[PDB]
Order: structure tokens, then C-alpha cells, then sequence
DNA sequence: ATTGTACAAATATCTGTACAAT
DNA sequence: TATTGTACAGATATTTGTACAAT
């Protein structure tokens, strides 16, 4: 996570942009007023929500954990499946 | 979500970061040569994050 | 044509209820795993997510704007964690 | 400075929880009644949204990423449904 | 809903979007191979969803609904609050 | 959700309507005046109106 | 009814750079 | 320090109606 401040971000802006991109890591930007951001790239972004999508709900992270628990314990039902 | 392209976030970069935070909102920033980003509230991201971190 | 797909025991009652009342979720869902058994676990429809967290080395593709086929690949074998969200 | 406000039953415990675990959250939604009671119940702060559905009468604003302040303005006085998404 | 083909859309396309952004309103596109799309405005897209979202969890609709029906019948809490 | 502005949006239109129905997600179209939509498979609309009605 | 592809001139974006004033 | 609104300006990209060709 690299921090900045606004004025930084303001004036590379475009770097920044670039750098999240092609190095995968994010960045802080820092106001005096307490409104921070953090910015990613989209890929990121979409792969974080999907994850957090599955989570968000307790029951249905604990059906997700309790799935792979099953799978790797090898308590499983086959099936064939005509595709 | 919000969508606005690099010149634009540029020009209005503080309006944006208070933005976000106000509405507990996102802006996706577009670029002509396929970097695009995503802004959200530090407090945001944080709390995505202790949500898919248990 | 045919495949040799492994489910936890509750994405299999989830399927078989899917087969009862919503066959075209089933369709879906076997598009997906075509999809998935020709080009692997992070190629082609349904917008593949490779996961994070305690979910790490599984992966989710959309069966509708609601649904997910969450899934890994051990050496060519598909298994299936879920395929309907649980509330 | 002050404000009259009316809570369904399930809106205020979970006002009152996020009083004793999470004083963030009840600078928000105070905040956003704040604005609610300046602007009116669709200008200002929060993403305001008009409800549709069997919910059409009322409006949300995000407390944050996950809740909403779920409300609606009868003779200028503010009523809230809902500051906690339920599972 | 409007009803147009792809044909239609392709060659009207900003028409399109400027009719469902100024009317309201919402065009179904059909093709022939059957995967269709609906096109809406943005705004009508953002309430649709924050609607979605709070109707997608059963729990939180019936929570929803009970605590407007409370509302509507008077067992309800009144405080002042400072803000 | 895909981004893409009114340009290349009508220069690939098929290949949106495409893939909005195979990966069920959506695309946002951008315009210079302020009139931008949201296309999204018409399956998904039909499934987001059902869960919309309290059941 | 379909899709990819094309023309072309008005408008918009792009991006570093930087000046005040705080 | 770090802040914001503001501006220049050539270069590049987007815009939009129209429509050919082949299906």
C-alpha cells in the first residue's frame, strides 16, 4: 500500500493510474480533512467484490466454508454429467 | 457507481475523494490506454476488507 | 460430452433441486462447466474470479446475476464447492 | 441541532447497538438525518434513492459500503425502518 | 418496453440511449440467436439495484416490511437526537 | 460491470449482447451528454424484477 | 434482419506542467 | 508543508449519421 497525499495524486495522477495497473498494488491518498481514499485498478476491484459478495452473507460464507471443509475431507457425491 | 474519465478526476480529484466518502460511494476512472482504476473511502476498503478477512 | 464432476454434499442437493424446478439454471450451470473443462479454471463465460481469503485456490463464475459456481480444477478434475447462494 | 425522530422497533435496537459497539456508524446516520431534515429526503449525502417495490414510500442513504438508512418524511418529520442490514 | 431488433439499435443506438435517459422508459433488444438485452438509464439502473439490494436477502425484506408495517400501525420509538 | 463509451459500444454491439447474456454481468455506456445506459442480459432483468416482489 | 466495416468533420480528452495562495 | 482551483495547447480519441456488402 503505498500512501501519498492529494496534491501528489493530483499532480500524478496518471502515474498512479499507472502503477496500480501494471504493479497490482494500491494506493492511499491522504486528505487533511480526513477523507482518504484508496484506489485500485479495476481488475482488483471486480476480484475484491466477487470474494466479498460470497462473504458478506454469514450463512452463505459458512455453506462456502463448510463446502470446501467437505471436499477436503473427501466426504463428496459424484456425478456424470452430459455437456 | 460513479464513472468519469482521467481528465475529468484530474480536474475535480478533491470532489471526488470527498465524494466517496459522503456517499459511501465509488468512482471508476477510465483511461484511453486501458489503465483504469476504481477510488473508494479509506474507511470503505477497510471495512470490505475486515468483512472478507473474517 | 460426458464429465466426471465432484460436489460437496450441498451443491449437490442444490443441483438437484435446480434439476426439479429451474432447469435452466441446470443448463447454465453445464455450459459453465463445459466452459470450464475446455479452457480451464480462469478461461472463457460467466466472468471467472479467482478467489481470496479462506475461499484462496477456488474460483467463481456467474450462473445469473444472483448465483455462483464456486469451483476448483485438481489436475483436470472439476470440483464444485456451491452453485446457489445460501441465505 | 436537535431533531424528533421516530424509529420502528427493529431500527432502534440496532441504533442503540451501534451506540454501545460502533460510535461511527451513529455519527453517520446523524448525519444523514441531519441532511435528510436540511434538503429533503432525496438531496444531499448518502447516495439518496427513491424505493420502489412494496418499500415505495420510502427512501435509502448509505450509512457505509453494506448499510443503508431506510426512511421516509410524513408532514416533515422523519421516520426510519431500518440503519442495520438484517441476514 | 420498447421492443427493437439489433439491427435497429446498432444503426439508432444514441437515439436509443437518449430516449430511455429523457422518457424513463426501457428498450428490450432482441436478436436471433435469443440472448437479449434491456437498456436502461444509469439513474433508473442505480435505484433498481439499491431496491435489489435490499429486497435480494429474504431476512431483510421481512425485516423491512415488518418495520414499515410498525411504522404504519404505531408501535414505533420516538427520541430526539442531537445532531 | 464492463465500461465502454458510446463509440465502441455501437462498433461492438453484438459482441456486448453477447457477452452481458454468457458472464451475466452488465455494460455501462458512456456518452459525452450525460445520457449513459446500462445494458444488461434480458434474463438477468426478468430475475432481478421476480426477487424485487416480497415473496 | 444481420453484422463488420467504412467515411469525416465538430467536439472532447489527454497530460505534463505550473502559477497563486494556503 | 501541502493545498486546491485554475489555466495552456498540440496531439490524440470520441462522436454520430449514414450506408455498403453480404446473409
Amino acid at each position: 500500500m503505498i500512501i501519498k497525499n492529494y496534491s501528489y495524486a493530483r499532480q500524478n495522477l496518471k502515474a498512479l493510474m499507472t502503477k496500480v495497473n501494471d504493479d497490482s498494488d494500491m494506493v492511499t491518498v491522504t486528505s487533511t480533512d480526513d477523507k482518504n481514499v484508496v484506489i485500485m485498478s479495476e481488475s482488483d476491484y471486480n476480484s475484491m467484490m466477487e470474494t466479498l459478495y460470497l462473504q458478506q452473507n454469514p450463512n452463505n460464507a459458512e455453506h462456502l466454508a463448510q463446502s470446501i471443509a467437505d471436499l477436503e475431507r473427501g466426504k463428496t457425491i459424484t456425478k456424470d454429467i452430459d455437456v | 457507481m460513479i464513472i468519469k474519465n482521467y481528465s475529468y478526476a484530474r480536474q475535480n480529484l478533491k470532489a471526488l475523494m470527498t465524494k466517496v466518502n459522503d456517499d459511501s460511494d465509488m468512482v471508476t476512472v477510465t483511461s484511453t490506454d486501458d489503465k483504469n482504476v476504481v477510488i473508494m473511502s479509506e474507511s470503505d476498503y477497510n471495512s470490505m476488507m475486515e468483512t472478507l478477512y473474517l | 460430452a460426458r464429465l466426471n464432476i465432484t460436489f460437496s454434499p450441498q451443491a449437490f442437493e442444490d443441483y438437484k433441486y435446480f434439476q426439479q424446478n429451474d432447469k435452466k439454471m441446470v443448463k447454465k450451470i453445464n455450459e459453465l462447466l463445459k466452459s470450464i473443462d475446455r479452457n480451464g479454471a480462469l478461461e472463457g463465460i460467466g466472468k471467472p474470479e479467482k478467489l481470496k481469503s479462506n475461499l484462496t485456490g477456488y474460483y467463481s463464475r456467474r450462473i445469473n446475476h444472483e448465483h455462483r459456481l464456486v469451483y476448483t480444477v485438481d489436475d483436470n478434475h472439476i470440483k464444485i464447492a456451491s452453485c446457489k447462494y445460501h441465505y
